[PDB]
Formats: C-alpha cells, structure tokens, sequence
C-alpha cells in the first residue's frame, strides 16, 4: 500500500501510484489556518489534516512532495521517501479547479479562485512582514555592530597614542584624526622615516607637514628598536582594519534599509 | 485614432495622429491605471498602452513573434513578475477565466504587485523564490505557459526545473537570456533544453531591450 | 678662523686645523655632572664648557664631532659644520692621557684613570636605569593592550552570538569558547553547510558534532542571503584576529619581560 | 701540574695530571672567580684558566693564531663585550698600564659586565651601540687594537666604521665572523677590508667554535 501525499490549499489527500484518490481531509476555509498551516509546511511541518489522513489510512509506505516532511513523518513512525516531480503530484494538479468540488472544498469554480485570490493576498502580506521584520532585525545589528567599533576605535587609539608617545610624544596634539594617526604609526613606524615626500601622501599641506617634521627633529622621546614598533602597529593596524570594517558595515547598511 | 486586432488574440494596434503605432491590450480593469501607461477609448472599449521599452513581450512580438501562446484564458506560471508592468498586460489578454501565478523573490517589488493584484482576480501573488518550487506548489497549479525572467546566471535549468513541476505536456515556455548564422550564437542554451524541450523561436530584443533575448519552446 | 671642537670627559677644548689648542674650558671634577652633561651630548645639546668656550674664543667656524649638535649651535649663531673622524680629533685621543694633565683636569695620570673607571661605572649605571625605565614602559603598555582586547572580544562576540542568532540561534550555548564560534561563522557561514567532515577540523568529537548537525536540521532560525553572512563575517574575522594580535603581543611580553 | 710561557707575553700553559693543555692567564685579582673557570697555584701565583670553548680568543690561539697582539700595556677597544668572560683575560694580558674599553649593547648582559669591571681598574665598560661610536667618543681614547665580536650581518663596516675613529694607524683589528683554498672562501669581507686594511690571517675556530671565524688585520 504505497500512497502518495498531496499537501495542497484545498487540504490532504491520498493518492496511489496510478493517481487515484484513496481518502482525502478537506482543509476548512479559514484564510489564517491555511496561511499559517502553508508556512509551517515550508519548513517541512505537515498539515494537521495530514495527520488525521495518515491515521485512518495508515499506508505501508508514503511517498512526499518535500523531502523537510521526510524526518518529520518519520518520527511519527511511517516509512517515507521522496519523490521531487511525480506524475502523481502532476495529475493531482491537472485536475485542481474539478477536485476542489470533489473533495467539497468548493461549491464551484468560481468560488474556488475567488477563495485562491484572497488566499495568495493574506499569504503574501504575512510573508512580506515577515521578511520585513527579519530584514530589520539585521539592520540593527549592523548599526549596533558600528556603534561597538566606534567605541573599539576610541579604545584602541587611545591605547596608540599613550604607547607611541613613549617614541614621538608630540605627535598626539598634532593629529587630531584617529585614522590618520594610525596610518602614521603603521605607514612610517620610526619618526625618523618621516619626510616631506611621505606626509604627502596623507594629503597634508605645507603648514602641517613642517610642523610634524620640526616636532620630530626637536623630539623629546625614546629611542625604540624593531620588535617595539612592530607590537604598536599591531593595534595601529587592527584601527585601521575597524576604519574599513565601519565603511563596508554602512554600505550593507544602505542596501538594506533601502 | 484607431484601434486594430493584430494577428494575435486580445492584442491590438493603435494607429495615432503622429503617424506611429503602438501595442495595445483591452483593460480588464475600465479607468484604473497600472504603471503610468496611457488609457486609449475606441468605440466604447477602455484600451492600456503597451510599452515595448519597458516590457520584454511586447518587445518580442514587434520584433516578430510568429505565434504567442498567451491567449484567451491561458494559466500561466511567470516567473519575475516584478512590480507587475507585464503581468497586468497577461492578465488582459488571459481574461477573466485564465490565470496569473506571479512569483517574485524581492520584498520592495513585491510590495507593488500587490496594488496590481489587489484589482486583478486572475492575478495570484507570491513571495517566493523561484529556485524552490516546492514552495509554492501548495497553491498554484498546472499550467498552459512558463514565462521566465528572471537576472540569474542559471536561468534555464530553474526554468527546467519548475516546468517538469507545472507545465502541461506540450504546453510552451518563454525564457528571457542575457547577426549571421541562425541560433549557433545561443547553443548552450538551446542544447540544454533539447535534452527535453523543443525550440520554436530565439527572438533578440533590440533596440527595444539591448540585454536579452526570448527563447520560445516546447515541453515534450 | 676655522675651529674645531672637542668635548670630552676632560671639559671642552678648541682645537686649530693642525690640531694645536687655542683655547680650553675644563670639566668640574664631579661624577654627576660630567654623567648627565654626556647623556644630553648623545642627543646634541653642547656642554655648558662648550658655551663658555665659544663665547670667549668666538670662531668664523666651528667643525663638530656630532651632526645633532649642528643645528642646536646655529642656533647661538655659529658658522657650524659636521666632520665625523677628523685627523684632529683622532690627534686628540693619540695625546689623552697627557692632556688631561695640561689642561689641568688631573694632576697625573693615576687619578685620571681612577676618575675616568668611576665615570664610566656612573654612567652605564645611569643609562641601564633608564633603559629598564623604558623598556617596562613599554611592556605595561603591551599588557594594557592585552586587557583592551580581552574587552574588545567580548565585545564583538557577544555582538556576533546575538546577531548570528538570528539564523541558528541554538549554537550559542552549544558553544561556549568565543574563538570556536567565531571560527564556525567565518568558515562555514550557513548553518546548511555544517558536515561532520568539516567540524573534525576544529577537532569536536562525536558527541559535540552530533549535538550541533542536530541543532542545525531542526533549527528554528531564519535565513539569511549571502550579503546578511558576508557583513556577520566581518565581525567574525576581526574576532579572529585579535586572538591573533593578542598571541602575538604575549611573545612580545616574554621575550621583552625576560 | 707545572705552568709555562707560551709564544705570547703574558699568556701561559698548564699541564695536568691527566696528560691536557690548558690555556691560562695570570689572575690580575688574586682569589676571586669570574665565570666559574678555576684557579690554580703554581709557584706563589694563582692564574685563571682560559676556557677555548667559552672564549674565541682563546679558540684562535689553539688554532694557531701566529702574532697576537695583545700584549701588556695593550690599549684595546673590545665591541661585544659580553658578560665580561673574555675581556677578563684581555685585562689579565693588558696588566694595569693598559685599557681595555669594553661596548655592549644588551642591558641584561651589561649588568654582569659592571661585576667584572668593578673589581678590574683597567676595565671601561659602556652600554651603546657599537654602530654609533659618536655616543661614546667624548669617553674613550685611541687604541692599539680594535677587537670586535657581534652577531650582526654588517660586522665588517661596523668595525671599519669604529677604526677610522679610534685605532692608531699601523694598529690590529680582531674581527668575529659568520677547505683547499687559502682565503677565497673570505673574499668578500677580506677585500672590504682591502680598501683600507691589510689581512695578516684568517682562523677558523673549529671545532672550539663551529660557526665563527677571525681575521686579524692592519689599519694602513
Ligand atoms: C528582469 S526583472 C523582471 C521584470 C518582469 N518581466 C516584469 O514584469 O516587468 C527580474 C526580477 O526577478 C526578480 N528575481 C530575482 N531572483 C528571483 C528568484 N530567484 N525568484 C523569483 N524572482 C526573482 C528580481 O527581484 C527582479 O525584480
Ligand atoms: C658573539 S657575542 C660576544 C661574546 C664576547 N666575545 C665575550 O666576551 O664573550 C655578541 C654580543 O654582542 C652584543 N651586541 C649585539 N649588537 C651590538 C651592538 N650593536 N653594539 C654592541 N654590542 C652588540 C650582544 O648583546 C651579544 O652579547
């Protein structure tokens, strides 16, 4: 007795391998029950009508249309396999205004799509909210994400400036920007790497720059060797790496809340 | 002004004053806009403006679709029904006894198939994406064509896969792809269909769509 | 009138071009202030023998042995140029013990050699404190460095956990250790894409991979697309990289602490 | 045990009971140890016994160092100094009318190189950087041999660097540095040299040390 499960709007039905109807439980026409009983079969949840109908059925082996019912039937203790596009499951929808009146899910044709329109439009409203609701659920993560790298970026570059101030204690008041701060740290290390040439490429003017590299020749620091500088641009690096981190969360950010 | 039946069921042409033609299809909905598109009144019938530039199948039929498969009450599956430019023209020419199964995956554009829907009782909406037809098999149906247009790489082979779900045997599908020989230009297309379908037609939709092409067939 | 300058242990001495003496001002003979008078020599600032010196001789030029000292007497107004080992100053050190004498800094050369061992113990005494000084600055700094990103991984990972949660929840307790769960976002993303296979590489046995393909079959997550993922990811990976940084910062400690 | 004159002033040989040489300085501070080595008594003075293992020095005159010149009254520049191991025996050679002036760079080794000194008059020892002897020129004097032992990839120019400032013209340099032939397998740094110096010999100090070389030369 190998049965194939229809799981459709109109209800549960039992068909065999030459598409014939075996036993069938009308689904009630209730807009809520069938939309809410649709989404939880999206997942794999059978109907509750499907249920009754595997009970005063009982077949030796069932076969579905979605292979998420497979492990669910089978703890309920049938033996279940799955067939993507049957033949079966294609003659159940050949036949679909007719059946409906078959089945007494529909007094008509008429009835049965004027029921099938309001049907899609409460299903697909409930999904869009839905869809929203999660869709927005990550958009605040992605704020909230942004809020704890900023914090991250005022902790780190504090941190970076104390600890390369021990080398260029100058350098602190000079650069306002924690970003640009950093780039100096990772880019030149040593503040006897500094040049004209080089400062250029952060796009400071003549002012600025001459002030820098006056600051870094009357020096009041310490000497540092290699292994030193490399552990401070360890956190200049990781500022710079939550700088680019922060941009790419705001491009998402945008997308999405689009 | 004037309003002409073309070769095709529910299609016309309108004949203007400038001297230019436009497509055209009877308004299931009297005095109700859809997309901006232009109301036409000939002899007591209420006619909607069919754009060519901005709907791929009134592209193809000026661009000499020999015979269409949606006619008077067609089931359609189509597959991008977006915000419902060319649906709403489907659901003219289908009528009252056809049926429109729209998916659409994107929430945004989704939002307003349901303002075409909502006026339309052959128009049935769905939030889903069309990789997963076991989603919505619950609800649709078995139908005579499957208009696909959606902007995947993999565009056929989903084609494929919710025709052997939904299509009638022998009914036709029409499928949206991103200048001498004949359809050599499209055979990994063409091929892929062959071990099953049946090409009818490769249409190129220039210069009124400068991306795509059409591909008619049919289901074996 | 071209001079030479000398600064040495012994005070300040001019010097002509054919290494005869011009004029001298001797050091005091105390430890602390010929140690501290060397300690600002090696970052350029001249003796307070050598002011007093080139007041009273006054030279057209003054040639020096240390180029940091040049732009710190073109600021006194001095013509001042840079020899690094010029035949006068190497014709200095040939004559040094006996100069020591003319110049009256000792009185032979027992004491000046008895002052010169005390010196040199001061002075080394001086610069090792101070080289402790700094080096232990820097290591308080890289252990304050180690608690901001202690902080900061917690931070994001109870950021992550929450914003994760959203698609499998119910790996949040499964996983306690923040590295472990970070690594499973940024490697496998989809809970869809969890194997036995792959979790082996974390090196879970059977019992906690069982547990965890279980929680993602009958999870009650959303899903999510590959840009929702990607953003998740990068909190993830920046997880991953301050366990890095801070392996990194703790060899750092050792080698630098020992 | 009997104690004797080697080639070279002021460093000597012991022979022991069971049938060894050993390399032996005299103990310039009677009683007190300085790196474990031991003391021995041989007619009413104690020498300390020279380790080849420990010290390179040591190591060359084994291998067959012709001239050393370090001798009494020697004015030496020691760049490496160390913990004082082997500066202890220059001071013990040099005697109390020469100088040795010790230069290191390492805080923790420095602090066991003041121990030393403390106890030994001739012994100046510096902590700076041997690539910067301007930071230690206003302490220092000309000296009659440069001896130089870094772990650094530019020992050579370092070394010359420092002789153009302290070492007397026709004074020695020791240079530390990382089978047929005579001294191609050098070319690179005994030409650098050239320049300016004059080799006299190269040692391999194998197997004393097994990854060290020396080359004693001439400042022109
Ligand atoms: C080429 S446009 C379709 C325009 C359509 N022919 C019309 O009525 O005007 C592609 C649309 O398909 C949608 N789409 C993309 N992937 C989809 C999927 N997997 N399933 C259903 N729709 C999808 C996009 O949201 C987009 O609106
Ligand atoms: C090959 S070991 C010298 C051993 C020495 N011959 C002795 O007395 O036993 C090298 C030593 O030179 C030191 N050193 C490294 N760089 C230096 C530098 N630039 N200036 C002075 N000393 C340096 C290191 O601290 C190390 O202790």
């Amino acid at each position: 007795v190998k049965i194939y499960l229809i799981e459709h709007v109109i209800g549960a039905v039992a068909y065999d391998e030459n598409g014939n109807i075996v036993d069938y439980i009308t689904n009630p026409r209730d807009l809520g029950k069938i939309t809410e009983e649709l989404l939880n079969n999206e997942k794999g949840i059978p109907f509750s009508a499907t249920v009754e109908l595997l009970k005063k059925v009982n077949p030796q082996e069932v076969v579905v249309e979605n292979e998420a019912e497979v492990p669910k039937l089978q703890a309920l203790g049938y033996r279940v396999s799955y067939e993507p596009y049957s033949k079966v499951s294609r003659i159940f929808r050949e036949s679909l205004p007719k059946v409906a009146i078959d089945i007494k899910f529909a007094s008509n044709e008429e009835d049965y799509y004027n029921f099938l329109h309001e049907l899609s439009l409460e299903y697909t409203r409930r999904k869009l909210r839905s869809a929203a609701q999660k869709r927005d659920l990550l958009a605040i993560q992605a704020v909230r994400a942004m809020d704890d790298i900023d914090k991250t970026i005022n902790l780190f570059s504090e941190r970076l400036r104390e600890w390369y101030s021990i080398h260029f204690p100058e350098l602190d008041k000079l650069i306002e920007d924690h970003e640009e701060y950093a780039t100096i740290v990772s880019r030149f290390g040593d503040r006897g790497f500094l040049t004209i040439d080089s400062l250029k490429e952060l796009g400071f003017n003549e002012q600025r720059i001459n002030r820098i590299l006056d600051a870094a020749k009357k020096s009041i620091g310490a000497d540092i060797s290699e292994d030193d500088l490399s552990a401070m641009r360890m956190i200049a690096n990781t500022i710079l790496d939550l700088y680019n981190i922060r941009r790419n969360l705001n491009n998402y950010l945008e997308g999405v809340m689009k | 002004i004037t309003v002409k039946q073309t070769n095709m069921e529910n299609i016309y042409e309108c004949e203007f004053n400038d001297g230019s033609f436009r497509l055209c299809t009877r308004n299931l909905v009297p005095n109700f806009n859809v997309y901006g598109e232009r109301l036409i009144k000939y002899e007591g019938v209420e006619y909607r403006e069919w754009n060519a530039f901005r709907s791929k199948l009134a592209g193809a039929i000026l661009k000499g679709l020999k015979t269409n498969p949606i006619r008077k009450g067609t089931k359609v599956l189509y597959l991008g029904a977006a915000s419902g430019t060319t649906i709403s023209h489907v659901s003219d020419i289908i009528e009252l006894n056809g049926k429109a199964y729209g998916v659409e995956f994107s929430p945004r554009v989704v939002r307003e198939l349901l303002l075409v829907a909502q006026r339309r009782p052959n128009i049935f909406p769905l939030l889903a994406d069309a990789r997963f037809p076991q989603s919505y098999k619950s609800v649709v149906e078995n139908v005579d064509v499957l208009y696909v247009d959606i902007a995947q790489p993999d565009q056929t082979d989903i084609a494929i896969y919710n025709a052997k779900f939904f299509l009638k045997v022998n009914g036709d599908m029409l499928l949206v792809i991103k200048k001498d020989p004949k359809e050599i230009y499209k055979t990994e297309v063409e091929k892929l269909e062959n071990s099953n379908f049946e090409t009818i037609q490769i249409i190129n939709l220039d210069p009124y769509d400068k991306d795509h092409a059409i591909v008619l067939s049919k289901y074996k």
